[PDB]
DNA sequence: CAAGACCAATTACACTCTGTGAGTATTAGATGAGCTAGTTTTT
């Protein structure tokens, strides 16, 4: 799609940015006091608040112009309709299996592969009389200029909205690139986000050579990317993707098979089994299901309290209810594809009934 | 026999994968595209296992750099063939050397003793990927393992719309490659020897012949097929549906003794033949393949429990439909191809296999009509069959034409299964509210019927977490649970109520049932034809009929008229003279001037005094509506018919006035006041000739449609919204 | 345009006469080559109009020395148009002098030029001789009659089969040959001067590239063909299906302001399309027809009262000749080919007018199906349609299977007509002996209904002579005529009948009613299936019922047996025991071997049970008979139901044994006495899966089958030697 | 590719039905703009000098347009009809009018074509070869 | 560290010279309430 200046007028700023519009007023950046800069490990997460013109802006951006831009097949993440599950389907043909992944995908992302990404989809036409572009006015509202990262250009926030779907589509001449370098070589290759993994079905080496990282380096090396050697995984007729195990006995064509590891499903046989020996839901949810009460509670204007019973029901039952869509996503996934265990099958299903059991125990004990 | 089949960014397929196939698939829809561009994609696939130089198939889109075939072949028949001992041969030991080789010798002792079970699946995935520089490669790279496939599970393609008679290459093809004899022993000059003896005036004299003829013609020597051509050819006796039919039925008797497994894909089986000629064909195929199945008590020589060959049909002929449906059963099936939002094919299996025997030996042609269709309105009642079949009606809205209507009751409707087919072809099932709830006045107490109550336990969204907006439907859930209490009070001896409106239910049922495909209706089908807002033209319509459908009995009017008028009062007596005079007549003869006024005078009369009656008798204006529905077989609001009530002993007086019109004044309507009388399509008619009179434009006409029938009309912009919705898709 | 076509003596033709032709007019028929043949001899004489060498068709049989193709126009049109003193053009002149010259100089001015100036209608007759010696001969001895005629009356034939799609010849000659613009006043010189002022600088440089090119290629001169078409092709903004919906609107749109009439032909309009795509054809044809069409109060620009075009249509498709039917109705008609007995092309008409509105609204795939058919069952009844379309049945009679079974009443058989084309589809119509007949208990009294008045009366031999071969139809008259009385007494409390029997009767009402295309049976279908010779099969399939329709409704079935068992007597309380274990259920689990056992003693005494009580309840081995009958919806010989019976009150006792037989004895087999319950298919199949088992060759499982089932077998094997003995007119 | 195109002639297997090299030169060989001319004016002009009254070939060309569904006609093809209106014209002969017109329009341009011409003396006389050459 | 391999999609001759691709040369019922929020991947 091509977005001109009168798209933005009525579509994407049809009332956050008119004001500026109509009385010659460039469009200002994003101010600091506008993020929250929340941390979990040695992550920073941006934040953008939710009554602002901006948010607006990349919803409209998100809904209406990252919506139609072509992606490539190997991007199963941060599209409609991809999903895990899908980037794991692709290897079952493979014999051997190599993981990779880039660092700091979205802090590596320069701003100016960006602009010339979304360039073509956008008119050359200034905006705000002749003092700003149309493309600089749609990247102020995507991109925002890190204090901590110093006065190094405006990288791309990890929590903002717009942040997916512009990763993926600035990653398209990469995924290119090395889709056509697997095909040369007879490699399926599947990306999210920013894990790659390849899948070999010939009885070769290439995936545990040296040589394929080196070619993935200096391929990535084009826009800037690395890959941290800390979680190169590289391994013959079996590969753990956090605790999806894809196994496939090798041959000339053999069919492999998609199950998921006990340390997966460890934690809701733990609470099906806390349930079954009656243990009381005070610690049951603050202990296996990492949900807790804050100090601050009933907002310290109730007076009632007794809230942490009817919580602890809900939270459980919520829980319980999204672990069974997982696990029916997984069948469903099989119906989709054939390639998953028939043994997992089985005991997926009668985890499902399980889980069943204890929603209607828990709905008739409420 | 091949098992799946997966192309993904391809000519019009970006992620396409089919499975189960069976005997006799069969491929319907109206994206011939879709068809056409899987037929190539097998054909490049077939043409690159035997090295071919062909061109490489067109990507779906340039943003991808791969674009792959996918073909599984499940080899348990061949790997059970080529495992057993007793089976030392030079092929054999060649697919057990190239084929089921790499997965066995790297196993340990172990592994194989679990696949002689008899009961595992063995599947061979082979995998053709085109590259952006038009390079070609294989997952497996061994051209012995790509050969060996290409023979074993060949792949024919038959067209009969360009089919020529002279060639039999298809023919002889299949008996060069399907044989078990071996023709290179064969002496040449012992043959030549043995006709010479045959015609022989002298000792050696058609070899000298045979000499020069060689001599004279000598070119290169015969391959293997064309000797065993023309062994075949001489050996026989003798050289556009018959010739499709006779190389089924060769190819189906040739592959029963043999382990090579075809594939047959038949373009436009039914170009250029009758109907009958379709299913004969379809008869004969299901012959040919009952003929040579042996099972249990079955047995005997000629009979064989090797699998059938998988046989691909492009049809658009409803005949072979029906007839693989009725015939083969559980051995086909049907798929669905049409299309996405922005442009790429699906492919769905459609249902074919019913429980039902009844259902499967009257199927017919609407049931194979159904299939070929992008939009059906189920209904129950040829009432519904005739409002929505109506000419005079579709041709305002030129959206609803698109959509076939189906008389089918709940048996049918599970029967057909429409919910597994939902995303090829929406439909929509037009029910009444008497199907969900019941009404008694002896007790006066609302009631749920069993598919109310499957409903509601179908929408109980339990085993569920929290999400936003889904919350009233708990409550709408409780709700249409606490609406079964007694306190509903009705007026007018139980046929109205006096506070509760049907209205408001309906709509919040309709609400609530648009994501189970479900419409259902306030009142019955002539609810929403005879309402308030057609009394006048209603009632015009019956004064059509006093001044088209009944006619002067005596040959000659002026003299009769006069003997009545003179016999009979004008005033107090017309009613017995108005049946004394006009019976029931197609013809429509011409009286004269004087006659005709008198006619004329004495039907507007006539129409005078029954309005005036009318009005007089039932004061409300709306109890009317109410006589009228129930006069054709309608319902109240208080879910009772005519019949019902005169059974349950209600309303007795209105019961006695229903009389009365039905024996004393309206007589002349008595035939169209039953179901199937065709009451509907004249209604109907005559208010759309009446509204395009008086309107000229034809967005008034739909206009007052809408507003003299609301439902029927909501109705149809609802299908025709639905239909314009996904036009895009089902659309070739 | 044109009236009449006759061919005599050439191709497949005898004496074939073709007439009233309406605007579209649909070919079909099981016999192709004369389609083929009718098409070549028309294309043969419009090809000798225009004074083409071609090879002359050949003859029928060479016993006759001349063959004969006649063409009959309705020069009434354009005989008014030349007529007119307004019109004194040239071309108006040369075709009044050439027609309409010489048949006015033998006719007076003064009385027969002002007698033919009336409604009538005026014909011209064109016939053309094929000799022994490739000769032609015409009736008019000068070629410009026939030129005019040839580019008056043109003939255009389109073939959707072999099309191409880039070839547009016939629009282009179609559109050079309707222009009614003088192209000769357009200066050439002046055109390319326009093109060289505005095409660059330096006005002459485009003239000079022209003359250059002219002087080197020097062809010859463009005719006004070839330079219309370039004026046409240069004017417009750019240049299967498709086209030919295209070439048909244009010919519509463009003859409206030409008296040119033209004739065309399409051969296969459905080839490799969408039954929707063929409805969708004839859908716009008919828009585009009523979008010209200037009747009554319908006027205003853009209408016009010019006479359509004939159109043919060479179908194989029911879709077609469906919408066809629907959307003209009174302005179509449908021929059927066929053939006869020594062979020889066939023309009959079919109706395809229906007087009854809600008919041509409803109709759909199945009623135009019977227009494609070449034997039609019509029965009444649902019952009749199962039985008669099951597939075991048909399976050993493979000659009923070419004939299709409609479901049809009175009304439908009224409208359908099938009497006007008895040679083309040979049908029966299948009713029971209770339109006929009538009875009552309380009176005894055989009234006689209308049917059976109305076929005394067509039966009756008034107005003619003696000299009848053979068969007392004025005794058979009059027998049936003073059949009604007062006789034969009740028996059995109105079950049966003292000395009258009914099969006497039904005998010779069938044997009379042969000629009327109708057979009526004794019974009901139900009695004709359940007979007192099949009982022994109908208790086999009740026991097959038990063994294989019930199962355990507790979860854990030797608990819950032990128990009842305990609790419930085995032998006393046996049917408590039974109801309250034994429930009915999709299900089959399969139990412990001592579980097995029991349910199979207890199905075995349960069995035992119900054979003792029907045996020891029942006189004799004929009132279960009745009993199972009207069990099943079926009728007694007194032609009574059991719903006629509690209306009337007569045979109570038997009532009673049947209401305790049905909630006590046989409760599982209650859902499945229903007409619309399927168990007509189930019986049937358990019946000749049994014989099967039993006899070996089909030949004795056909015999027992006729025992068995004398009515069924006996009406399969009458329409099998109708089939047999007019199969080769009917078979192409 | 369009400063040193190949052409290929086949005497052989030639048809006379058919002009495809001839009206490929035409439109790829020339030196004019075939846009400023628009078709209005086109149409108005012929209607203006066919016949009857003015406008009624307008309608009749507009009426048929709007229902035949086509696409607009490329360049080439608008200038290969322009070229047959303009022009009063329609084995040896077709190969000698075929080349004089390629070099008549290659005398003017700077595109200098390669032709090759597959056996030109089949069918032919001793003399009509020498005649060709 | 530093790196070959950096996506795809976005009918035409102006010129004075009418033939040439320079030469010049033209030329100018509004006021107690009172509430939570799924699994998993990227991270």
């Amino acid at each position: 799609i091509l977005v001109d200046k009168v798209f933005y007028e009525k579509i994407l700023s049809v009332e956050s940015f008119k004001e500026n519009i109509i009385t010659q007023s460039a469009i200002p950046k994003i101010s600091n006091k506008e993020v929250r800069l929340i941390s979990s490990g040695s992550k920073i997460f941006y934040a953008i608040n939710n009554t602002s013109p901006h948010s607006h802006v990349q919803l409209r951006l998100n809904r209406f112009f990252l919506s139609h831009i072509p992606l490539n097949s190997a991007a199963k993440a941060f599209v409609r309709g991809g999903s895990y599950l899908k980037y794991l389907e692709p290897h079952i043909y493979g014999s051997s299996y190599c993981r990779l992944d880039i660092s700091s995908f979205f802090n590596n992302i320069s701003f100016d592969d960006v602009k010339q990404s979304l360039s073509p989809y956008i008119k050359d036409e200034y905006l705000i009389g002749t003092e700003q572009k149309l493309i600089d006015a749609i990247l102020n509202s995507v991109g925002y200029e890190s204090p901590i990262r110093k006065d190094k250009g405006m990288i791309i926030p990890m929590g903002f909205r717009t942040s997916p779907a512009i990763s993926n589509i600035v990653f398209r001449k990469m995924d290119l690139l090395i889709q056509d370098f697997c095909a040369k070589k007879g490699v399926i290759y599947s990306r999210y986000a920013d894990d790659m993994l390849f899948s070999n079905p010939r009885e070769s080496k290439l995936l545990m050579s040296d040589y394929f990282i080196d070619e993935i380096s200096s391929l990535l090396s084009i826009m800037g990317f690395n890959i941290n050697q800390s979680k190169y995984i590289s391994r013959e007729k079996e590969i753990s993707i956090n605790g999806y195990v894809i196994e496939n006995k090798g041959g000339n064509g053999s069919i492999g098979t998609i199950r998921l590891s006990k340390s997966k499903l460890n934690t809701v046989l733990k609470v099906t089994h806390a349930l079954a020996q009656n243990i009381p839901y005070k610690n049951i949810c603050n202990k296996y299901i990492k949900v807790r009460l804050k100090e601050k509670n009933i907002k310290y204007e109730s007076k009632k309290d007794e809230f942490e019973k009817k919580y602890y029901r809900d939270q459980l039952i919520n829980y319980l209810g999204g672990y069974r869509s997982y696990l029916i996503s997984l069948v469903k996934f099989h119906s989709e594809y054939k390639c998953v265990n028939s043994d997992f099958i089985i005991q997926i299903n009668g985890i499902l009934n399980d889980i069943q059991n204890h929603i209607q125990k828990i709905k008739k004990n409420r | 026999t091949i098992e799946s089949i997966r192309v993904k960014n391809l000519l019009s397929f970006d992620d396409v994968i089919l499975r189960d196939f069976r005997d006799i698939n069969c491929i319907i829809g109206r994206n011939n595209v879709g068809k056409s561009n899987l037929l190539k994609v097998i054909r490049y696939f077939y043409a690159k296992l035997e090295n071919k130089k062909v061109i490489p198939l067109d990507f779906h889109t340039n943003y991808n750099a791969v674009g792959e075939i996918t073909f599984t072949f499940d080899t348990t028949r061949i790997k059970k063939i080529v495992t057993s001992r007793k089976n030392n041969g030079r092929f054999h030991k060649h697919i057990y050397n190239t084929l089921f080789k790499s997965s066995s010798v790297k196993l340990n002792f172990e592994e194989l003793i679990a696949r002689k079970n008899s009961t595992n699946k063995s599947f061979f995935s082979l995998t053709l990927t085109i590259c952006k520089d038009d390079s070609v490669m294989w997952s497996v790279d061994d051209p012995k393992v790509r050969s060996l496939l290409a023979t074993l599970y060949p792949f024919l393609y038959i067209e009969t719309r360009h089919i020529d008679l002279y060639d039999w290459n298809p023919i002889w093809k299949l008996i060069s490659n399907l044989n078990s004899f071996n023709f290179d022993d064969v002496d040449h000059d012992e043959l030549v020897n043995f006709l010479d003896e045959k015609i022989s005036s002298r000792k050696g004299d058609y070899k000298k012949y045979i000499d020069r003829v060689v001599s004279v013609i000598d070119t290169k020597p015969y391959t293997y097929k064309e000797k065993v051509i023309n062994y075949i050819k001489v050996a026989i006796k003798g050289d556009s549906n018959k010739f499709l039919e006779t190389l089924l039925h060769l190819l189906i008797t040739l592959t029963r003794t043999e382990f090579i497994s075809p594939i047959v894909y038949i373009d436009e089986p039914e170009v250029g033949l009758h109907p009958k000629l379709a299913e004969s064909f379809v008869s004969n195929l299901n012959k040919i393949y009952s003929k040579f199945k042996k099972t249990s008590e079955l047995s005997g020589p000629g009979r064989y429990k090797t699998p059938y060959p998988n046989i691909f049909y492009s049809t658009h002929s409803p005949s072979i439909l029906k007839q693989t449906i009725k015939l083969f059963g559980k051995d086909q099936q049907v798929l669905h191809f049409s299309k996405k939002k922005d442009g790429s094919t699906r492919v769905n299996k459609i249902n074919s296999t019913y429980s039902d025997e009844r259902f499967l030996n009257i199927f017919s042609d609407n049931e194979a009509r159904l299939f070929f269709s992008e939009y059906i309105v189920f209904v129950e009642g040829a009432t519904e069959l005739e409002l929505f079949r109506n000419l005079s009606l579709l041709n305002l809205y030129p959206a609803f034409s698109l959509a076939d209507i189906y008389d089918a009751n709940e048996v049918i409707l599970a029967n057909i299964n429409p919910g597994y087919s939902k995303a090829s072809i929406p439909f929509v099932i037009i029910k009444d509210i008497d199907t969900l709830i019941d009404y008694s006045i002896k007790t006066e107490k609302f009631s749920l019927r069993p598919l109310f109550e499957k409903m509601i336990k179908e929408l109980t969204k339990e085993f569920d977490y929290y999400d936003t907006g889904f919350g009233r439907v708990r409550k709408e859930i409780d709700l249409f649970s606490d609406i079964q209490s007694s306190t509903k009070k009705h007026m007018d001896s139980g046929l109205f109520f006096k506070r509760f409106s049907l209205h408001n239910l309906s709509s919040r049922i309709n609400k609530v049932s648009r994501k189970l495909n479900r419409y259902f209706m306030t009142t019955t089908i002539e609810g929403a034809l005879i309402n308030e807002q057609s009394l006048p033209y209603f009632f015009n319509w019956i004064g059509d009929v006093i001044l088209t459908q009944m006619t002067i009995n005596n040959p000659n009017p002026d003299k009769f008229i006069e003997a009545m008028r003179r016999r009979y009062n004008i005033k107090s007596q017309v009613v017995p003279l108005f049946k004394s005079v006009f019976c029931i007549g197609l013809n429509h003869p011409v009286y004269s001037s004087a006659v005709d006024k008198q006619a004329l005078r004495i039907k507007l009369s006539f129409l005078n005094y029954l309005k005036r009656k009318v009005y007089s008798d039932f004061n409300n204006e709306k109890e009317i509506v109410l006589a009228l529905r129930l006069a054709f077989g309608g319902k109240t609001e208080t879910q009772y018919t005519l019949d019902k009530l005169r059974k349950d002993g209600e309303a007795e007086l209105f019961r006695e006035k229903i009389k009365n019109y039905k024996n004393n004044e309206l007589f002349f309507l008595e035939p169209q006041m039953t179901k199937t009388s065709g009451w509907v399509t004249t209604f109907l008619n005559y208010t759309i000739e009446k509204i395009t009179s008086e309107e000229s434009d034809d967005d008034r006409i739909r206009q007052k449609l809408s507003f003299i029938f609301p439902e029927i009309i909501s109705i149809i912009e609802q299908a025709s919204s639905s239909i314009e919705a996904e036009e895009s898709s089902l659309t070739g």
